[PDB]
């Protein structure tokens, strides 16, 4: 008789997870029109079609993939934000971990960002976005976990993008899970 | 020819600790006085102070530094381990001399100096260490391993030393400890979480060892749960995390093989399932077996004076012992029909462990004759058919 | 005929280095002339400097080399092999050797001439290295694997090794290094963060090899927790990463061997649990056993010569050595009859491990003696309890 | 993964080394001649049997990669009609596994497009080393009771379809090393079709061995006298008959003969080995340096026979 171990994928797929969702929400925030639908995950994703910004989402998120994999983090936000670089739509992605079920409901996730172009209201184009990472550390401890990568260099977290305001959430999504607490919502502002 | 006293203070009590040393030299040296013990008594401000004054083994010429000490009345301290979302105690943490531990050294009886050898282990292992041997020509790793059939005072054993030696070595060493691991909590059922954190309890029990005042005891109970032998199959059946726990203990083992104030005291029963690289490491390797004829009738006794001092006996009467029973040549007289009958049930009963052998009288007063006050000239009897019952209980289960 | 002298001079000293080689230079040319070591010296510079000078094995002064080296006092340095996400130690990472390495070569004694087998090895090594040996008609990995019996010095032996090469090549190469991976700390919970850790870590080790005088010798002390068997951990499924970190180590070693200044000391207690693909692909895959009579006759010479100076037994006396014996015709005529028993002790102290050797004439103090200072026929008569009493413990765990 | 754009200075002394008594290297040379040309010939699978897939397959650390970039080279050097060059890939298993399948299928694709367009021009001759294969089921055995299958059996798989999708083309060949001798659950064991058994060294082998290694390590006067030494077509003509000048060939033979099986990769070690060892000395005879070999060989069987 076999006991045996696991082989978690737990804390890294999130990001990566963030990723078809930052390629879908680059997209659907308005916030990318360069960006073609595509098929991926049996839904229609709308995806990047340079391979120049799928190796930035590399270095962006692909490189702390693994270092993302600390569980000291809370919010994954993607900050969608004009050239102030504070909100007007907080994707926050508050990351309530508790450590294929998780395309399972993110088949929800993705599908209801895509419809949340039926909910989002018309957001000025020209605006990008910040990966927020909101570490159970403030004022980013340990600059070599966010650091990792050698060619893609971190900052510390600066007066400018460190904070954010005018939290009104509409939780377009509050999917529960196994592994993860995805409570994602868009908090307008 | 030096002979112990440890006297008891009590917590209530704050007289400072050398005015007490010296009210007990007046104590002891005005009566000038093999293990017989006093109470607090014959003098208005010692009863206010102490609570028992007693010797360990007769002019007594040269008499040792009193050890005298308060029990401290707070139990086990759990310490968790893991980052986040432990919820699982890792390791007790008791500090000696605690208060449950109390009289469980007196009660246990091996009448084959088993606590000769523990005990001196130590007390060579501080000689060899305050006159700085060199580790490399002479060294030991300090291990101790214990083993014998089920319930023979294996962890009763490893507890009621760890505060003996605090009480023994009081002058050296200023508190004790006691770290009772819980092994289940170190394995893990994540990929390699399984001895990335076994490192990390012995790094914190570490971190408790570098205050050279302490005198850390760390207690594994029943260690093949935590160095279950390395070869057991090629198969997923004990998967590769158990190849890597096993020689991560050992890789711990001997990190703190350099201190000299830390003892392992380990337990198990089942030995030939302990990893062999562990078998070896370990500094005296103790086998205690079911008591003998002597260590039996000692047991008993200390039973029924438990009883007739607690009164679920009739008016008491006195015992006598195999020292006094020889001298008297086994005579049947007034007093003797008592001795010799329980001598007859201890010579009857050997066998057994010694769970059994303490459990025997309330049985023997649960099942058989029961009348809430019994006499000791039927109670003895009411014992002995007890004692058959179990043999009894043993055909049947075959 | 070339005879080996090395010079440990004190670390407070900074006289430069010819100086002091040619004042111990014509310190030889006073004594002209058995492995011997002084330190009661004469010269007073000689004196300040030196600490010890020492004959390593009739020949008087044919050709003799000069090896002068620095003690450090310091101990390893850690590393994290991580980008500081997690807090795990990585690797020991030493230094030229330490002062807790001192005399371990000494401590350790072998049945025949295995030491110099490893020495000429990797002598052999630099030679053919040296005079430009074309690689592919003829090659060679550096690999070596020692395992046998636990307690017979297989993790005490690399690093005397790293010590005595780099004493002996410090003519050739400055210092040299020592890199004891853990090998625990390589793998993760997330599955294919084991192959991104690996090549971190033998990345690192390339760097740290880059200078091609600096002298490294990697130490895997447990590679049967690191590569486990490829095709039994396949069945009974571990996760992806179990037989895909055996992989990598393997290609790294493959391409390790095209560096000049490489060794790979391994040690296993299980051989059958390694591989297929590692047990064939080291050099020497050297046994290493119980050490017989005339290796244990040296390492009770050595512990009663230790116990002797440091007063543990107060009259010190003279031991004659085996070959010594020899010639004395083990005639009974009251000057060798302590040697003989020395030797009837070793006789009958045949296949203990080699750790429990060291560690018996404690446990013999401890247990038989119950007291601070002895004469010798004592403390040989406690031996023989103590290896009595050894047989009997392993007797009854079965 | 790795590359190699034709035999370099590491690729002559393999195959002019690699030394077998069955001839099953010029096994390999005419099996691909068949393969190439019935490719080029436009004959039908169905009824004969044929794919571009050869397995090499045998006890570790017996010349199987060494044979299979040696063997690149022999084919690109020989097809001198053909391909002007050839190209070797050795594509590494382990580092294609990200976190999860939307980082590894790009990484996998775009390695496959560099590998589109490597072949997008069917002037050379390309190779594949898959080096281990049972790194791509041991991944797939574990569908239950291991980690994520979504991030571990479909890129596996998703590599195991590209391997098809490359095969398909005209000028493509397929090598792979397996060292188990009872199947793979992968579809290269039924499907394969040049399927290689590699062993130890025979007899006749040792003596090729040693006296390239008696070669070499006379080229640099490490064994002072420069004696001459005779193939083994000299001893068999001469009717192995002893005398003054044939002797150390003999001896040699002698222990070939005795170092029949160990392996490929240790006896070309074994001088070096005797050399440390048992001759202590900073230059040797070669009279000594057999009776050294001698006991080399002698201490290898014992260390086989010593490891229980
Ligand atoms: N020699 C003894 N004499 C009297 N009682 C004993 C003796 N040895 C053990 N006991 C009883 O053992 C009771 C405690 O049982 P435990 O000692 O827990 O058994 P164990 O001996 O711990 O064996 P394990 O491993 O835990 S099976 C003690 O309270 C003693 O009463
Ligand atoms: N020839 C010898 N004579 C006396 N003592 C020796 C000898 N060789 C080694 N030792 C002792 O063995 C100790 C080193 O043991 P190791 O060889 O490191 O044990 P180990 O092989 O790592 O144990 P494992 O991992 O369970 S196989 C040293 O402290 C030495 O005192
Ligand atoms: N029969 C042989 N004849 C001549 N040279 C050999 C022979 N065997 C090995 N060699 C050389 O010795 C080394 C052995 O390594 P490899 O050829 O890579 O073995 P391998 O094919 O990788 O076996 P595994 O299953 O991967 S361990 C190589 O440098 C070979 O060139």
């Amino acid at each position: 008789r076999q006991d045996l171990n696991f082989g978690q994928v737990v804390a890294d797929v999130l990001c990566e997870f963030l990723e078809v969702a930052v390629h879908l929400i680059l997209y659907v925030r308005e916030v990318y029109g360069i960006f073609q639908k595509r098929k991926k995950y049996n839904v229609p994703v709308q995806m990047s079609c340079h391979p120049e910004l799928n190796q930035y989402i590399q270095d962006t998120l692909h490189c702390v993939k693994p270092l993302l994999e600390k569980n000291d983090v809370e919010k994954v936000v993607v900050v969608i934000l004009d050239k102030e670089h504070r909100p007007v739509e907080k994707f926050v992605f508050e990351i309530t971990q508790p450590p294929s079920h998780v395309e399972q409901l993110l088949r929800a996730f993705i599908l209801k960002i895509s419809v949340c172009d039926a909910v989002l209201d018309h957001n000025p184009p020209g605006c990008t976005f910040t990966v927020l990472v909101h570490t159970r550390e403030a004022a980013t401890r340990n600059m070599e976990k966010i650091q990792v990568i050698k060619d893609f260099p971190w900052i510390l977290a600066d007066e400018q993008d460190v904070h954010m305001h005018d939290p009104r959430l509409i939780p377009l999504k509050t999917m529960t899970s196994d592994i993860l607490k995805m409570q994602l919502y868009v908090e307008e502002r | 020819p030096t002979v112990h006293v440890e006297v008891h203070q009590r917590g209530s009590s704050t007289a400072k600790k050398e005015d007490i040393n010296l009210s007990v030299r007046k104590l002891l040296n005005r009566h000038n006085i093999g293990d017989y013990t006093w109470t607090e008594f014959d003098e208005p401000f010692l009863t206010r102070n102490v609570q028992s004054v007693s010797i360990i083994d007769d002019l007594s010429a040269c008499t040792v530094a009193l050890h005298i000490f308060q029990l401290n009345e707070d139990g086990p301290s759990s310490e968790n381990l893991e980052e986040e979302t432990e919820n699982i105690i890792a390791a007790n943490h008791w500090v000696l001399p605690a208060a449950e531990f109390h009289g469980l050294w007196d009660s246990l009886v091996y009448d084959v100096e088993v606590k000769s050898h523990l005990l001196d282990y130590v007390m060579t292992t501080l000689l060899f260490s305050d006159k700085n041997v060199n580790s490399n020509l002479i060294t030991w790793n300090r291990v101790v391993l214990l083993h014998g059939p089920p319930g023979t005072g294996k962890t009763s054993l490893c507890k009621a030393l760890a505060q003996k030696l605090t009480i023994r070595l009081s002058s050296r060493y200023r508190y004790g400890q006691l770290i009772e691991i819980n092994s289940h909590s170190l394995f893990s059922k994540w990929f390699s979480e399984s001895g990335k954190l076994v490192t990390k309890m012995f790094q914190k029990i570490q971190d408790l060892i570098d205050d050279k005042d302490a005198l850390v005891f760390v207690l594994i109970d029943q260690v093949e749960s935590l160095t279950a032998a390395r070869n057991a199959c090629r198969a997923g059946t004990e998967p590769s995390d158990a190849i890597r726990v096993v020689n991560a203990v050992l890789t711990q083992i001997d990190q703190i093989k350099r201190h000299s104030n830390v003892v392992i005291l380990t337990t198990s029963n089942i030995t030939e399932k302990i990893d062999v690289a562990f078998v070896d490491r370990a500094d005296i390797k103790q086998y205690i077996g079911p008591p003998s004829a002597a260590a039996i009738f000692k047991i008993y006794l200390s039973c029924l004076e438990e009883l007739m001092k607690c009164q679920i006996i009739y008016p008491r009467q006195q015992l006598l012992t195999l020292r006094e029973l020889e001298m008297i040549g086994f005579i049947e007289n007034n007093v003797s029909k008592l001795s010799l009958l329980l001598n007859d049930i201890s010579r009857k009963s050997e066998g057994l462990s010694g769970r059994v052998l303490r459990k025997l009288p309330f049985l023997a007063h649960a099942l058989y004759v029961q009348a809430p006050t019994v006499t000791i000239e039927g109670f003895l009897q009411a014992l002995s058919l007890a004692v058959d019952k179990q043999f009894e209980e043993r055909k049947k289960l075959a």
